[PDB]
């Protein structure tokens, strides 16, 4: 939840005492009302104050839902639609203030899920707005997938939204992640098709040459490297692309010699091409990588040992 | 690239006696305290757990908390964060964790806790947090963590529970809230804990996830919860505990992490902050201490990376998940 602030200081300590009493009396009353079975708009009022400042007070979200449910039975569909539209406005004012609260996002999904005519395009537009403010807001990305499902939005449309998100700025981990789940849906086998993979390789390689410090594209690139054929199954095209990637990373390594991502990728590319043929260079690359990225020396030694082992198995396989 | 720089007068020694005092006294009005009523049960779990790890549990009020816990169990069997608040899996776990530290599980109706948890499982094996239907692998963890401490894991559909959690496994080796959600430290902790408890760690790509987790360590030595975020004591606990569960704790620099966590201590007030120079809280104090324990601190009791409770409590109740090593 909240964490944290840095460590006239009486008018700050005064106002805190003042807000507590309003919070305290309001909370008191909502509970009194609730125990009294008073499921009315006074509870919606009382809770709107508290939830705006504490959207993690889950029991109050629950109270709202009880009020809303009860009222829906005893109100015309015109009075019910009005209470609903007020609730959408309330939710949005809450999210503008704290866009990372489980409670508020869940209440919105609960709300939208039970509406007779939900306006999903409007909800997707809400997501677009929140994702411009914070393109790593996983609550919002999750709400966006929920909406997309509800509106039976096609993976290709979400794939286009991810492309527009990637070229236009950094903070792309969330967007690459979404692509990793979208692409397999477009090509749905019980390991992406080569043509698609090769295209994704092109797109990710652009990203990490555009910004070599963008870790998200390097992490996605490593998945792409595994998500394919095999080294004695390399097409001339894949072989050529991966070779071209290797030289391009070495070019990068010339420019950014402290860039650990490009070094690790060179090793993984060589593995992907020919473990034994590239054995000496791989070992050379480990020593360099470990000097560049010492916090990871333990990881890197374990990876190298895994690879040395695989190389022993490949040499034994010799006819 | 985002990171903190540790100021050179930062604390570099373990202020155990100060943390004991900070927690011993916590909840004696107070702003954040009254405002945190909606999570009281878990606050109580954080305080008691950290005290017990420092050998200081006796300084807390057993009798008083036992009464409090009992009055938080509702008629459906679930437990609320506080008296009058609504029952939820999160506080059901916390309560069961407290009663386990105290060896007083029959202070509540265990048959009804089990029935409550069992009721929250959905057809796909997922768990809702409460009757209002929020689905999150956090709740999959809370459910089995709760049932394991009670010896009632068999009460739920475990295979479907497993299937749902693995369906939240992502391209990077990590796990999300729900199918298609992005990986992050807190979620990975919940799901790796879940798989420890259900004996499924063989289904984790330990090397791949291990790497994603060790890449959380920033030059300052603190760990972040995901790429392009700041380091933090809570994220650090989740990541390190996850690494231990999958047998790859050695993949981070332990001495640099130790220094980050020690530097998040308040020399004056005791307790730990989320990062150095911020204000302490009991949440980050549990995790600071638990993290240091996992890093090998001999003054702190050994802590379970799955249950975030002292191993000796778990040994006593006989719940000790095999890890990956
Ligand atoms: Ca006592
Ligand atoms: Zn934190």
């Amino acid at each position: 939840m909240h964490g944290r602030l840095k460590v006239q200081a009486e008018a700050k300590r005064l106002e805190r005492e003042q807000k507590l009493k309003l919070y305290q009396s309001a909370t008191q009353a909502v509970f009194q009302k609730r125990q009294a079975g008073e499921l009315d708009e006074s509870v919606l009022e009382l809770t709107s104050q508290i939830l705006g400042a504490n959207p993690d007070f889950a029991t109050l979200w629950n109270c709202r839902r009880e009020v809303l449910q009860h009222l829906e039975t005893e109100k015309s569909p015109e009075e019910s639609a009005a209470l609903v539209k007020a609730e959408l406005g309330f939710l949005e004012s809450c999210l503008r203030v704290n866009p990372k609260s489980y409670g508020t996002w869940h209440h919105r999904c609960w709300l939208l899920s039970r509406l007779p005519e939900p306006n999903w395009a409007r909800e997707l537009e809400l997501c677009a707005r929140f994702l411009e403010a914070d393109e790593r807001n996983f609550h919002c990305w999750d709400y966006r997938r929920f909406v997309a499902a509800q509106a039976a939005v096609a993976p290709a449309e979400e794939l286009a939204f991810t492309d527009s998100l990637i070229t236009r700025n950094f903070s792309n981990y969330s967007s690459w992640h979404y692509r990793s789940c979208l692409l397999p849906q477009l090509h749905p086998q019980p390991r992406l098709p080569e043509n698609v993979l090769l295209k994704e390789l092109e797109l990710v390689q652009n990203a990490f040459f555009t910004d070599p410090n963008d870790q998200s594209a390097w992490f996605y690139h490593r998945w792409l490297l595994g998500a394919g054929s095999g080294r004695c199954e390399l097409s001339v095209e894949k072989s050529t692309v991966l070779q071209s990637e290797l030289e391009s990373c070495k070019e990068l390594q010339e420019l950014e010699p402290e860039n650990k991502w490009c070094l690790l990728t060179i090793i993984l590319l060589m593995r992907a091409l020919d473990p034994l043929l590239y054995e000496k260079e791989t070992l050379q690359y480990f020593s360099t990588l470990k000097a560049v990225d010492p916090m990871r020396a333990a990881y890197l030694d374990d990876l190298r040992s895994k690879f040395l082992l695989e190389n022993s198995v490949l040499k034994m396989e010799y006819a | 690239q985002k990171d903190v720089t540790i100021k050179s007068d930062a604390p570099d020694t373990l202020l155990l006696e100060k943390h004991a005092d900070y927690i011993a006294s916590y909840g004696s009005d107070d702003y954040e305290y009254c405002m945190s009523e909606y999570l009281r049960m878990s606050g109580v779990y954080w305080g008691l757990t950290v005290m017990d790890l420092m050998g200081q549990l006796h300084r807390m009020n057993k009798e008083e908390i036992l009464v409090f816990i009992k009055s938080c169990q509702h008629e459906c069997g679930g437990v609320s964060a506080s008296i009058g608040h609504d029952p939820h899996l999160l506080y059901t776990l916390s309560a069961v964790q407290i009663l386990t530290l105290y060896d007083s599980i029959h202070v509540i109706n265990v048959d009804k806790v089990v029935a409550y948890v069992q009721s929250l499982q959905k057809e796909d094996g997922s768990f809702a947090g409460d009757i209002w239907g929020e689905i999150d692998t956090r709740f999959s963890f809370c459910a089995v963590a709760t049932l394991a401490l009670l010896g009632k894991l068999d009460a739920i559909n475990v295979e479907k529970a497993i299937e749902f959690v693995l369906s939240c496994m992502n391209f990077d080796g990590g796990f999300g809230c729900r199918p298609g959600s992005e990986s992050h430290a807190g979620q990975i902790y919940c799901c790796t804990g879940f798989l420890a408890i259900t004996s499924q760690l063989h289904q984790v790509n330990s090397d791949l996830l291990g790497w994603w987790l060790c890449e959380r360590q920033l030059p300052s030595g603190g760990l972040n919860g995901r790429p392009e975020k700041l380091p933090d004591v809570c994220y650090s606990w989740w990541v390190l505990a996850s690494l231990k569960i999958i047998g790859r704790l050695h993949w981070i620099d332990r001495e640099k992490l130790r220094s980050f966590i020690l530097a998040c201590q308040d020399e004056e007030t005791g307790g730990f902050a989320d990062r150095p120079g911020d204000m302490v809280d009991p949440f980050h104090t549990l995790f600071g201490i638990a993290g240091l324990s996992l890093l090998g601190e001999e003054q702190i009791k050994p802590v379970s990376p799955v249950f975030c409770m002292p191993e000796e409590v778990l040994q006593r109740v006989n719940v000790q998940p095999e890890l990956v090593s």
